[PDB]
């Protein structure tokens, strides 16, 4: 659902037309982590992490 | 006072000791037994191509074959490729080999025919199985008779003691079966008898258990857990974990684990000697109530962790051969509940101890004028709590005569006492009740927060505050004379 | 001794408690929610989502009397659901009707008020506020039947109201409607065609009644909408479940034999009260619990006629239950049961606080009551100059957010508010909002001043009472 918000409401922000001073390009840096993440099983819903 | 200084002082060195003791009882290299026998032991898939957890069936026949399953892979160890890998090899000490000799699993069936279905209802509703229930427990068992796994009889192999839970107590009207060798009958033979489905409709509760076998202190360590075989398939678990073992201990290291805690008893001996010189001499039937209020449990509050531990060391060891051999299977009818009660004793006895050592902690002023302030004022505060409800019992019947109808929140006689505690907590909604009646409503109200809160409120600060300040001129007149 | 009195007392007691438990008999609270959903909260058709409790327009008032009036009145106990093989839990709601209901409204003249003559040119309708002088008593419209003639208060045994905004009368221009659906719904549309709510009309009254079959309770129904003068739409509702068939079962003809013990009782405490003025300290009044009793004996008596009134007008309700093809006027029973309702409520209430006299024997209760009886005239003293604080805030809060709040609006709702406030009960979002200046100032002089001045002044005057008591009471011991 990310992909649609940023290109819905974030890209036409960004660049606009005659609005929205940047004062620099957006960035999006993300972490990796190199790790399969196991998907959580069925439960009590837990709020951990 | 020197003397009454050094018996202060021996007391408090006896409670000290008796609380290093109870917290070495709770010693470690548990927490990580317990977490492995609770996640790992009986909750794990049952293979690689499913994503259900142990209680997330849903399917009679997926409830099955998920149980027949965990069953088969939880019978036997890991590979553990470091001896002749005879039956079942097992190198680890984590909830790996909680098979321990022949398996005992039952089913109790669920009764059909609670009542008639109703005349207008023809071919709809013929056989219904009713909830499990022990008033009309019946015996169901599965038609072709053969072993004892084609049974349906009392609960002389059932071995429980109480359930007191969400229905009723537990039923041993089921079938007990045993389970043979690894690689003999409980590896590649569990669905062999599916002609007799377990999960048809009827079928009540799976009453099933796990050992550990893998302590070093007698591995004496048995789990129990009840599904009960929903209407619609499925079976929705209930359990709980017991990990323990012997009580075994080394000279290297152990050698003062319970040592010194007989020695604590000896403790409870000195009282026990102004116990019969302080009743039947000196102030006799008079410190019994105004002033016996810790002093009297303070003798047998002990006395409980002790016998527990008596009835639990030397009583129990004897019968921890755990001999099974494929032929012989002890249940834990005892153990387990003598498990909890000791869990429980030994948490109150900490908990009353822990108020005993702050009631001592209070050697400082402060402390003693606050104890003494609540102490002397006992019978008023407690009179006054009389007149307190009366008061709120008027109103709540006032209210629940009048706003009883057409309001919600005091539909009934609880709802109404609810409701007005919660108006008293800043939780007032005046909505619908000044509408319900336009006149008699917030009189009611205004009433209500007028004279409880003002007066009464008042009267307990007022109670409290003449307590405490008399108990302030008493301690203070006491100095120069 | 006084031990014969407290057992008497104890006597009656019990035979008001269990009276009391007897007639408040159970479920009566679900039929009326039932009620209240069925007639309240469906909405008046598919296509829109505005139910009763939410109108806002004369068109939507008219869209109801078709919609969710009709299609929830006439047999909706239809059990086209998942019902299992029996009626459901919320379907239990077959309720024959009682005949047929009534619809009637209340209207005024064209100039009842004067315009001013600079805006005479612009405007020349004047429709005044409802009241009883301007009330308009013409006809109107096709002037054929009772719906456009009016009709007298005695010619229609009608009574005031007291609704929301006035106090409507009894008159007014009414009509009876039919008992099948498909003829109701007509006389309605042709009561809708030759418009009947004209810009004058200021009342609407919806009347019927139910029994439901099964539970063996009446249930009295009826309906206002009232157009004020400025636009707009007010609604309001009264439903009262009823219970006169008191001779079914064995269990009923008990509380006739606990009927008759109260009657002896109150004769019994009337003879002694009367006995005890007169020989005994004629105006003994200076005592509470002397002037407590006199409440009790005049309240049980109050019950106790409203009650007989009740009983002799049952007989007026059966006669009926075969003829559907009048009106059915059971509004005096729903009052008088109310009424009824709010007296014995009350009379229990004083008759539970009437118990503190008894509990006075030991030291610990004796100490309290006299602490309580001392600090009396100081606390009534006090709350004198409290509730004129109080009242000088109420009527600035009055006059401040009298018009945009709606907590303010009237002083009453003020004096409840400021109740509320005290609880920490307050929005604050329109306060401020209302009167950014003048606003917030009030707001907090009054928690301030309130709180910490008043509050801590009756903890004193209460805590000194009561060490003063508890010395005096160490004092007089010991000492003699
Ligand atoms: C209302 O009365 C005034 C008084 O003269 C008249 O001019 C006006 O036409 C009337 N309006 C209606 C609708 O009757
Ligand atoms: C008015 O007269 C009668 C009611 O008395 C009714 O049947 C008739 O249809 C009405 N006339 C009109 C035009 O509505
Ligand atoms: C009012 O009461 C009288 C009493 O006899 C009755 O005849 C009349 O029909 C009642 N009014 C209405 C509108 O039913
Ligand atoms: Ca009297």
């Amino acid at each position: 659902e990310l992909w649609p918000w940023m290109a819905h409401v974030l890209l036409p922000y960004v660049h606009g037309n005659q609005s929205s001073p940047e004062l620099g390009p957006p960035r999006l840096r993300q972490v990796r982590l190199q790790e399969a993440l196991y998907p959580d099983p069925p439960g009590p819903r837990v709020h951990t992490c | 006072l020197k003397s009454v200084l050094r018996e202060l002082v021996t007391y408090l060195l006896f409670l000290i000791v008796l609380c290093i003791l109870t917290y070495g009882m709770m010693s470690s290299n548990v927490y990580y037994y317990t977490r492995m026998m609770s996640q790992l032991f009986l909750d794990t898939p049952v293979s690689k191509t499913e994503k259900t957890n142990f209680k997330t069936l849903s399917s009679m026949e997926d409830f099955w074959k998920f149980t027949e399953g965990s069953l088969l892979d939880g019978l036997y160890w890991k590979m553990q490729p470091s001896n002749q890998t005879e039956a079942d090899n097992r190198s680890f000490i984590f909830y790996e080999n909680l098979l321990l000799g022949v398996p005992r699993i039952r089913q109790l069936r669920v009764r059909n025919g609670s009542c008639s279905i109703p005349q207008d209802l023809r071919d709809e509703i013929k056989e219904c199985y009713d909830v499990y229930s022990v008033s009309s427990e019946d015996r169901a068992p599965f038609g072709p008779r053969n072993g004892t796994a084609w049974i349906y009889t009392s609960e002389k192999d059932l071995n429980g003691s109480s359930h007191w839970g969400i229905i009723a107590t537990y039923s041993g009207a089921g079938y007990y079966l045993d389970l043979s060798r690894t690689r003999e009958e409980t590896a590649a033979q569990v669905a062999s008898l599916k002609k007799n489905v377990w999960l048809d409709r009827g079928t009540r509760a799976t009453f099933i258990d796990f050992s550990v076998y893998n302590a070093n202190i007698n591995l004496f360590c048995v789990v129990r857990l009840l599904v009960e075989f929903p209407a619609t398939g499925g079976v929705i678990p209930s359990w709980q974990f017991q990990p323990l073992k012997l009580i075994r201990y080394v000279t290297t290291f152990d050698f003062f684990l319970a040592a010194c805690e007989i020695i604590f008893c000896f403790f409870i001996f000195y009282y026990v000697v102004e116990e019969i010189l302080e009743i039947r001499i000196h102030k006799l039937h008079y410190f019994r109530s105004f002033w016996n209020c810790l002093d009297v449990v303070i003798v047998v509050l002990s006395v409980v962790a002790i016998g527990i531990n008596i009835y639990r060391t030397s009583n129990v060891e004897v019968l921890l051969q755990f001999l099974e051999d494929q032929n012989t299977f002890p249940n834990f009818e005892h153990l387990a509940y003598w498990q909890i009660q000791f869990n429980n004793i030994a948490a109150v006895t900490v908990f009353f101890v822990w108020i005993k050592l702050f009631k001592f902690i209070n050697f400082n002023r402060t402390m003693s004028q606050l104890s003494t302030t609540m102490s002397r004022c006992a019978k008023d505060l407690f009179g006054f709590a009389i007149m307190f409800f009366i008061i709120f019992l008027a109103y709540a019947q006032l209210a629940y005569l009048v706003f009883g109808t057409q309001v919600d929140d005091f539909s009934t006689f609880q709802e109404c006492i609810f409701t007005q505690f919660r108006i008293i907590l800043g939780d007032i909604n005046f909505a619908e009740i000044e509408e319900a009646n336009r006149v008699l409503g917030p009189i009611y109200f205004t009433t209500f927060v007028f004279f409880m809160f003002f007066i009464l409120l008042n009267m307990f600060l007022a109670i409290i505050n003449d307590t405490y300040s008399e108990v302030k001129s008493d301690l203070a007149q006491q100095k120069a004379e």
